[PDB]
DNA sequence: TCTTATAAATAGTT
DNA sequence: AACTATTTATAAGA
């Protein structure tokens, strides 16, 4: 889990709602 | 402190700034202080007005954050609203 | 309080449970606090022992957490070994 | 749960 | 920045 890849990951979950 | 004051933004900036690094700390050190007595897990962000960002986490921002998008359940929410609102009521 | 405490996990679960939500209010209080006072956009998340959610935010969550996945420049990091850190030296 | 004695945070002065 | 009188938060009894 890179620091960017869980912020990228937090980006994905919330524009999905 | 010497006296009592109103929670309205301080327009001063010096006195701003010696501020928001105080209780800055004193948010952290009772964050600190929660997540050991109580075991739990706490992650904070802040962002200043000069959207410069500062951040605490408990142990590790990431597994926080990854916590909460797996989140799907009905949780507690709050905000400046309601802890003013609750304030109010407390009279 | 009426006796001074040492920051370590406390064992009987009852009054764990009413210090987790006292706490927990004191935390948010102050975060209120300093969003307004000095202008700043907060979020707080809170895991529970039990894995329960807690949140706050200034404004909006959502909103905040977003700008914060924008954000990867170098910024100020902190964990509690960091403020035991700068317990120790004040 | 409520109160209160006491510890902890902090506003203003400097 | 330090300090400190005062406000605030809270541990423990109830």
């Amino acid at each position: 889990w890179g620091s960017g890849e869980v912020k990228q990951k937090l980006q994905e979950f919330l524009l999905s709602k | 402190g010497r006296k009592k004051i109103q929670i309205q933004r301080i327009t001063d900036e010096r006195n701003r700034q010696v501020t928001f690094t105080k209780r800055k700390f004193g948010l952290m050190k009772k964050a600190y202080e929660l997540s050991v007595l109580c075991d739990c897990e706490i992650a904070l962000i802040i962002f200043n007005h000069s959207n410069k960002l500062f951040q605490y986490a408990s142990t590790d921002m990431d597994k926080v954050l990854l916590k909460y998008t797996e989140y799907n359940e009905p949780h507690e929410s709050r905000t400046n609203a309601d802890i003013i609102e609750t304030l109010r009521k407390k009279g």
